[PDB]
Order: structure tokens, then C-alpha cells, then sequence
């Protein structure tokens, strides 16, 4: 007995994955090749996907490195309100 | 006789990027539209001036 | 032969496909390339784009009003955006100035007709006024 | 796809409304009969839901329709590929 | 005693049939809103591009058009009004085209609107109006046009 | 019929009524309603209003001179402030452009020349050389 409901979007942010190895990138070089890896999601190297940040320019090498696969990481908070009679 | 005393140049239309925070008023550092600059243009239109 | 390039030549195909609002792709001359697009809605004109590449949640392209000219399109070359592949590995690009030998041990120019290849990857290349096939080797890149 | 999930419930309550004009009650007197009403559902008065308060004081009006109000926020991520 | 019924300038609205018309080297003539009436045309040969020609009439023996190579816009086409340069002429400025609702009185001293579905011409040259729904046919100084 | 709407012809009527004092009601073209007075006291002028509501203790109306033209009362439709109806619940307004098919399944043009309804709401409208009556659906709202 949904009542009402609600959602609501905390962060929207890439995160990029090694096809092979599994691992999430966290750093570069000057170059903007990768230089470091994480196996967490919470400390990835992140690029902000909100609406202002879209066509972004600092990671354009390595978006198109074949061995990475990027992810949209997207945080959400949904409240609902139930009426449950009696 | 302005297109005779005139010099060909490009006039671009000037117009407010949608980068602009909404809540502080000011602009993004970098984005395609504009280069750190709050104002954003159009494309550019062949003029004598 | 290689599906990368399928160059559209009649206008009035140019002028269909708009009506039908697909996207398009023109180059130019040492410059920028281009996205062509009719916009939608009540009011039908012309629309364009400095981005080239694919739409996606992290891309979006970005679409302005301008007065394009039929002699951009009927001059420049043409494809569908869709379809449209970005680069054939290849040396020499279509259409671009290089010299040979003819069979008689005689030095001339010309332009590719034809870019080829085989099932291992070799490359061959077929010139303006020669119906054989060249090396890559045997072809040299003419300076401008 | 999810990656991870937690449910909690903020609030719990219980909400009074009319069985005649159906809006739920706003403002009160002082034995709590009721002045003001109001269409909101979540602006309606309330009081917690435990047994407690309940044994504590349906006590102010015969308008006997009181609804159970339970609040469920949720936090969630999501990893969508391309 | 009359000539027969003279055809209006149809106005082209599909682009499509336009650009085919030009690829054929057909000539057109385009209603600027600000800059007033001009022709275009597709260049003859192999360097094809536009060009365009304030030369308007029809060309004659003794008065040949010249035409300056330009950018035409295919908003321009759209946009604006374009008729074949074949049809669109002086021959006949009707005050109320075909297709047009126009206010006319009838016997009964009761006005009525109708649309204008054939109109003709006579020795004086006079502007013949065929109204659905009745067979008489108007003249000019009975009718009336109603705006907006 | 509606009692909706009682239009004056002459404009002798007009300026009688506004010796009387009489307010009355003029109507523009894509523009604000108007009401139109006459001052009292020992100099007479004409005053208008751009209020049309009923004058209450919470809502009173405010008059100013204007130099008021005969054309627009002559030309424009003209009624007593008192007894207006502000609106008739019809689809199409009167002297509208709108079409229909004659009995011959003829297609024609026409402007409504009545607005009619029965007892049970029902609305009947008759069009400018057609004696009969139309159904709403049957008629088709021309548009500008
Ligand atoms: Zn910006």
C-alpha cells in the first residue's frame, strides 16, 4: 500500500573497469595513461556525470583504450510512505 | 557606402551558457561552450562593419 | 573490397533522408568535420554539430540553428552518421596525389581509384589509367 | 543491476481522519478535539505507534478511523554498463 | 464571349520536389520576405553550384538574364515561398486568388462566405468568381474579402 | 434560443441610453473588454473602464477620461453592463468561420448564423444559406 513515493539522485559519476583484470582505475600519469588500480568502487577515479559535467575533455585517451569499460555509477534515495489502515 | 568603408568580418551573437551554478551564479571553469567565460555564442554570421 | 565508405552522390537522396530526419556526416577541407540534422517540430530548419561522436549517457550532442548551403552539400561528400566508419588502416587515403611506374619502366602520377585488400591483410591499390593492382611499397605519397 | 542495498524506516506512526469529509485532522483543542483539518497525508496529526502510547491515550471523537502511517527510505546503487 | 479559365501560381511546398526541380536545372523564383522577389537557378556544366538573377521577367530575345553565382540557403527555401518561374507572372493579380474565402452578398440580402473554386476571364479582362454552391458567377466589385 | 447576448444596432440607441447614464459594455478584437460611461455633475464626458466586474464592497471599479471614438462604438458590438451574459457553453462562438457538407455531400464554407440548444442541452446551429440545423459534430472549426 504505497501511498506516495519519491526518488531522488545523490551522485552520477563514470567509473571505469579493466576488462580483463577486474580492477578499477584510480590514478595516471601525465600522459593519462593508468598507473594505478583499486579493487573498491568507493576509491575509483570518478568523473562527474551530471548534467553540467557532460562532454567533458580530461579523459578522452582513456575512454578510448579498448581494455576499459566504463560504468555509470548512480546513487539513489526513494522514499515511500504507507498507509496501512487500522 | 557602409559596404564600401566596411571590413569583413564575423559576428557572433552572444548568449548566457546553461553551465552557469544555479546557486552561486557563476560559471564552470571549462566546458565546450564556453572557455571559462560565463557568456557563450552562436554561430557566426559573415558581416561588413 | 571494404564496407568503410559509402559516399552518397544525388542530393535529392541528401534531401530524403532529411525529410526522414536522420543524421548526417560532411566533411572538409582541413577543417573540422560536421554533423547535419533537420530539426523537428513545427518549425523545420536546419540544424548542426561540432561533435562527431556517438550519443551515450556520458555524451550528449549539441545542436544549433545555421543556414547550411546546398553548395556545401552537393560539393562536399556525404554519409549517413550511423554508418559511417571512422578510419581504414591504410597508408594512402581515396583520392590522393601519387606516383608510379608504368610497365615500361616509365614514371607517371596519378591518383588511388581503389583501396583493396586481401583476407591476410596486405593491402593493394589500384591507380587512375591502370587496371592493375600496386604494392604499397610500389606506390610513393606525392608532396604537395 | 543492484550492487548494494539498505532499507530503514524513518517513521512510524498513526494518522487520524474523518469517515464523512475523509480529510485527516491538523489542528486540536485543548483536550485534543479536533478545530482544523486538512487534505495533506503527511502534514496530519500523528502520534508514535507503539503500544506504550496507545496504553497512554479513539479518545477524542467517535470519528473512529485512525491510519497506520509507516515511512520506508531506501538507499541503493547501481552499476549500469554501456 | 470570354477566354477561358486561367491558372494560378501554384505554390511548391515540398522541399523535395524543389531540389529535384533545380537538379533538373529548372528555373525558380523565391519570395523573399525583406529583400523582395529573385530568381535561382543550378549552374549549367560541370562546376555545379547556385546562382541567382534579379533580372525578374520572363527572358526575351532583346533582354537576356545574368546570373551571380550564391550561397543559397536551404532555410531560404523553406522558409519562403517558391514558385517555377514558367507560371509565375504579371498575366493575372487577382485580388482574390483560388482557394480563398471570400464574403459575398446574396439575393436574399443575407451575406455569405464561400471559397473561390474557379475563376476565369473575359474580353475586358475582367475577374469571372465561380463560388461553391451556386453557378453564377461574381465579378470584382461584389465581393468582399474578410482578414484574420 | 439563449437570452445570452442582446446587441444594440443603432448608435442613436447607444447615445440615448448613455443620457440616461446607462454603463455599457464594448467589445475589441484580440484585446481587453471595455466599459464606457458617462461623467455626471455639470461637466459631461465620456469615461471608461478596463474593470468588468460587478461593482461590491470588494470590488469597485475606476473610471478615467478618454477621448473615445464614435467609429469603434458604430463599428464595434455594444451592450448594456447590466444585463451581459459572460459566456454561452458552445463549442463554436457566433460569426465564426466554419465548415460543413451540403446535401449533396458538398463540401462548403459557411459562419454560424444562430446558436440554438433544447431543453436537454443539446445544441443546434444553423449556418449562413443552410435552413436546417447541424449537429456540433457535424460542423468543423476552420481554422485561421
Ligand atoms: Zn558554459
Amino acid at each position: 500500500s504505497i501511498e506516495k513515493k519519491e526518488e531522488v539522485i545523490a551522485h552520477n559519476e563514470v567509473v571505469f573497469r579493466s576488462l580483463t583484470q577486474g580492477l578499477y582505475v584510480k590514478e595516471v600519469d601525465i600522459y593519462s595513461d593508468v598507473v594505478s588500480y583499486t579493487k573498491d568502487v568507493d576509491e575509483a577515479l570518478a568523473m562527474p556525470n551530471t548534467i553540467n559535467f557532460k562532454n567533458s575533455r580530461k579523459y578522452k585517451k582513456l575512454i578510448m583504450n579498448l581494455d576499459l569499460e566504463p560504468l555509470n555509477k548512480i546513487q539513489k534515495v526513494i522514499y515511500e510512505t504507507h498507509l496501512e489502515g487500522l | 557606402f557602409i559596404n564600401d568603408r566596411g571590413i569583413k568580418v564575423l559576428w557572433e551573437e552572444a548568449y548566457f551558457c546553461p553551465c552557469l551554478n544555479p546557486d552561486t551564479g557563476h560559471p564552470r571553469v571549462d566546458c565546450p561552450r564556453c572557455h571559462g567565460k560565463g557568456i557563450a555564442y552562436l554561430p557566426p554570421k559573415e558581416t561588413i562593419m | 573490397p571494404i564496407q568503410d565508405a559509402k559516399p552518397i552522390d544525388d542530393i535529392v537522396d541528401i534531401m530524403t533522408y532529411l525529410k526522414n530526419g536522420k543524421v548526417l556526416r560532411v566533411k572538409q577541407d582541413n577543417q573540422g568535420d560536421i554533423l547535419v540534422r533537420m530539426s523537428p517540430g513545427k518549425h523545420k530548419f536546419t540544424e548542426v554539430s561540432r561533435d562527431l561522436d556517438k550519443e551515450s549517457f556520458y555524451y550528449k550532442r549539441h545542436w544549433v540553428l545555421y543556414n547550411v548551403s546546398v553548395n556545401s552539400l552537393i560539393t562536399f561528400d556525404v554519409y549517413l552518421d550511423e554508418e559511417y566508419s571512422e578510419t581504414t588502416k591504410v597508408k594512402y587515403p581515396k583520392d590522393t596525389i601519387v606516383e608510379y611506374t608504368r610497365e615500361d619502366q616509365e614514371k607517371d602520377v596519378a591518383m588511388i581509384k581503389e583501396i583493396l585488400t586481401d583476407n591476410n591483410g596486405n593491402y593493394f591499390y589500384a591507380l587512375i589509367g591502370e587496371t592493375m593492382l600496386f604494392d604499397e611499397n610500389k606506390l610513393n605519397k606525392v608532396k604537395d
